[PDB]
RNA sequence: UGAGUGCAGGGUUCUAGAUCUGAUACAAGUCGUAACAAGGCAGCUGUAGGAGAACCUGUAGCUGGAUCA
RNA sequence: ACAGCAGCAGGCGCGAAAAUUACCGAAGCCUCCAAGAGGGCGGUAGUGAAGAGACGUGAAAACAAGUGUGUGUAAAAACCACAUGAGUAACUGGAGGUCAAGGCUGGUGCCAGCAUCCGCGGUAAUACCAGCUCCAGGAGUGUCUAUGAUGAUUGCUGCGAUUAAAAGGUCCGUAGUCGAAGAACAGUACUUGUUUGUAAUGUGGCUUAUCGAGAGCCGAAUAGAACGAGAAGAGUUCAGAGUAAGGAGCGAAGGAGGGCUAGAUUAUUGAGCAGCGAGAGGUGAAAUUUGAUGACCUGCUUAGGAGUAACAGAGGCGAAAGCGCUAGUCAAGAACGAAUCCGAUGAUCAAGGACGUAGGCUGGAGGAUCGAAGACGAUUAGAGACCGUAGUAGUUCCAGCAGUAAACGAUGCCUACGCUGUUGUGGUUAUGAGCACGGCAGAAGAGAAAUCUAGUAGGGCUUUGGGGAGAGUACGCGCGCAA
């Protein structure tokens, strides 16, 4: 019986879509059923700040942030728990996750 | 092909639906004369060659007792199954023998007895019934 | 809906309920009877023959003022086309897309254009040639 | 295209299970002013009004609380007058009540009527 | 006008045949365990190689998926 | 030399299958030169539980079938009348459920058997084999085999195709089936009158055999044809008419739709040269493997062949398959605005024709990355596999062949009637809203449910299913270089 009223994925009125490489097992997704994260993490972590404050020569400093977007495919998002089982009801509700760092 | 003058269309179009059905198609296309009893005879004289028994099928424990007759209008031999309690007794060897069906639609296997298609009726000239319950005898 | 394609489009302009005479125009009958012998003596379509008729002269559909329709006034006049203006547009379109497609062999899509494009002038064709708008053994230009 | 009598059956049917008590039906044609003009003759439908709009033609009608159902038959079929009782146990609920109406030489007319004027016809539809 | 009968061919229906190759039933024999749980490498459809055997591997697709995020 | 029983009896065969080598100057008819002759044509009986009527097998006082006379007939027998004796006369299938009627008594122990179907029996069998009581129909009752019904499981009335079996991968298109409003016209279909057209059978009746089938008489009738009538629907024509039917054209604009020309920022490999001087790679953990002929990492140079990250979405475009860097160029299409033109040009479609991811094949160009086959290293009882090292055909382009996909929203195409809220994309706007293409959330109905492209319905046209298997297989045929 169909499980998912959308198939699974966010394609409607296409034929087809371009594939995306799983960042755990390189396997190929399609880009609209890929499960997407999103990070934003620091170069420096927040162990070493306080030395950072006596190291650098500037009168202050900023510390660069590195950017990422991840990929994943159904298999890999549940082993990695980015991702549960969820009951009957639950499976409908539709809410944005939080940036990772 | 609902229209007025679509009478035409519309007859040879559910002419050709009906081979869908087993009954209509095995008349129209299948062999249906092969068979001892069925379209060509209700009954069918034939003598004695072998006896024989079979197993039943699960789940059932059983020996059958069978009978290998020669069929006088075809000269195929067939299997059939002898009815009474000690009916087998009644035969011997190079006997005649009158055969009968089994009572389905098509010659199909009934009960738990694997492919036997017929059953005896009458041994010389003379109904078992009465041999196996001792109310008549061997012609001799 | 349309007939080569799955367009369902409703762009249409309204007629009239009741047509009167158009007094507030600023010439009279024979005037713009004159006005149309000359345009189509230069050579334009009758659609356009209505598009500057409204524009310029201000008379809505051509009709109220000459109890008479375009293609009829022409045929009084003797200006009729050898061909009909709708067949004769369809050839011009074949021509162009062979004329693309014989120096761009390769394209697909001109390709489908074109079988789509011949089977509307050969529909149109049927119905003209049992009008008897055009000679029985008549055939494309191509 | 649809038919035009087929859609006339629609368009009441529909409002009518809706519990709405007027509608305008878009496409009209001869068998279709006829029809209704019977309906109204029986008292299934009180007011008809018709609007001459040059683009086909529409009507504006008022349905009264009698009107159970109405349908078309399609195709029209030939009968004899032998043949319609034949179509009236088929298509009425009740020996008592309900019309089932035929076109003939003489206008349109209930199956009463076909015996009365002693003729068959084409069948055409029916209303109770 | 022609019966019968020569000689070649065809059209139909049956039947023989060394040997090979399907299917079905095999109480329970031998070797593994491919599917059904994330069935222990998620499964399935097309196509192409390979292999005691279930099957395995590349390429595009699908969820009837282990994700309506 | 003779001869031909699908004439009447009769015989043999063949089969599961069918009567007497009988009487006839009488009945109904036919034949002759006949107040007469002929007829196995026809009639009369004998034989057989094919079918169909009416009645026996006791009553409470008191009952068939026998026999003798007469009748009957061509002669008979049976039938009927009166008179004599008397006291005879039921079986077939069943009893666990469907399905009416016993957990009764004795045997047998998965044996022997029974059972259309479901199922009984392994020592406590209401189901086998018997006894005894009940049930059903009854001069009859069981079985086998064809067929009609059961059956809306063949569907005109009247079934189905999201998931149970079932919508063609997408277009074009002939035959075929189906096709506006307004004003008029004509009668061949259409419907109906009168007249023909049915012996038997059947249908509505009445009358006589004791009754009931039976017999005799009456009335009306199907399809088909002759001549009249009516004109709603169907049909034909017209233009001072112009579809929320189609095609042609105009104006401003939008889009990863397609072909071509000329350019681009990085990245992955390979070579050259320079710096440095010991490990790199790979995994869950490791080994194959590579490095003092200087790896790895960091510079500068170059050479190629693919690709267009992030922005990027329940966003857009295309008939579907599919389409994502920037400029220029070439055709055609969709939608919107509006007092442009022509006038039925249209819907759906066997045959026939054009396109169709990937993998594959024929020839040319090329060859970075990835990688079927093949070869190793590990793991395991064994791995031929999964993992790692390496490696070829392919993966790219041009000219063609091929024709399949879970080619799926598993939901055909036109055309209708239909509740609300919210959010998009492109035009237009009295700024109130609309038109085309979408998403989402309820409701009401619907449906076996899950759910809703599935609500309402004799609108039109094509494809298609009919319990599992064998089988989308065999034989024949058509296409293809082969697959
Ligand atoms: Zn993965």
């Amino acid at each position: 019986t169909k499980k998912r009223s959308n198939n699974g994925r966010s394609k409607k009125n296409r034929g087809h879509t371009r594939c995306v490489r799983c960042e755990h097992c390189s396997a190929m997704v399609p880009n609209d059923k890929a499960i997407k994260k999103f990070v934003v993490r620091s170069v420096i972590d927040a162990a070493s700040l306080d030395d950072l404050k006596i190291a650098t020569i500037y009168e202050e400093y900023e510390v660069p942030k590195s950017y990422y977007k991840l990929n994943y495919c159904v298999s890999c998002a549940v082993h990695i728990k980015l991702v549960r089982v969820r009951s009957r009801w639950e499976r409908k509700i539709r809410k944005e996750q939080r940036v990772s760092a | 092909m609902y229209g007025l003058l679509a009478a035409r269309n519309l007859k040879k179009n559910r002419h050709k639906r009906r081979y869908a059905d087993k009954d209509f198609a095995k008349k129209a296309r299948g062999d249906i004369y092969q068979n001892a009893v069925g379209y060509s005879a209700p009954h069918a004289k034939g003598i004695v060659t072998e006896k024989l028994g079979v197993e039943a099928k699960q789940p059932n424990s059983a020996i059958r007792k069978c009978v290998r007759v020669h069929i006088v209008r075809l000269n195929k031999k067939v299997i059939a199954y002898v009815p009474h309690d000690g009916g087998l007794n009644q035969i011997e060897i190079n006997d005649e023998v009158i055969v009968e069906g089994l009572g389905k639609k098509g010659c199909r296997s009934k009960g738990d007895i694997p492919g036997v298609r017929f059953r005896v009726c009458k041994v010389q000239k003379v109904s078992l019934k009465a041999l196996v319950t001792k109310k008549k005898e061997r012609p001799a | 809906a349309r007939m080569y394609s799955n367009g369902k489009g409703q762009s249409k302009s309204v007629t009239p309920y009741n047509l009167t005479y158009p007094t507030y125009i600023k010439h009279s009958k024979e005037e713009i009877v004159d006005v149309i012998l000359n345009l189509a003596r230069k050579g334009t379509p009758p659609s356009q023959i209505g598009n500057i008729l409204r524009d310029n002269y201000g008379v809505g559909k051509s009709f109220a003022v000459t109890k008479t329709k375009i293609l009829t006034l022409l045929k009084i006049a003797g200006l009729k086309p050898v061909i009909p203006e709708d067949l004769n547009n369809i050839v011009k379109k074949c021509v162009n897309i062979k004329a693309h497609l014989a120096k761009y062999t390769n394209d697909k899509s001109s390709k489908y254009q074109l079988i789509q494009m011949q089977s509307c002038l050969y529909r149109v064709a049927r119905y003209y040639k049992s009008k008897n708008e055009l000679p029985a053994g008549w055939k494309p230009p191509f | 295209m649809m038919d035009k009598l087929a859609n006339l059956c629609i368009t009441i049917n529909n409002a009518n299970r809706a519990q709405k008590r007027s509608v305008v039906i878009r496409r009209i044609s001869k068998v279709c002013r006829l029809f209704l003009e019977s309906m109204q003759k029986h008292g299934y439908i009180t007011d008809i009004v018709y609007i001459d709009d040059h683009r086909e033609g529409k009507a504006v009608v008022g349905l009264s609380g009698r009107l159970n159902r109405c349908g078309a038959i399609c195709p029209r079929y030939d009968v004899e007058l032998k043949d319609v009782e034949r179509y009236r146990a088929n298509l009425l609920p009740s020996r008592g009540f309900g019309h089932l109406i035929v076109t003939s030489s003489k206008g349109l007319i209930d199956h009463r009527e076909c015996i009365q004027h002693n003729t068959g016809g084409k069948i055409l539809g029916y209303f109770y």
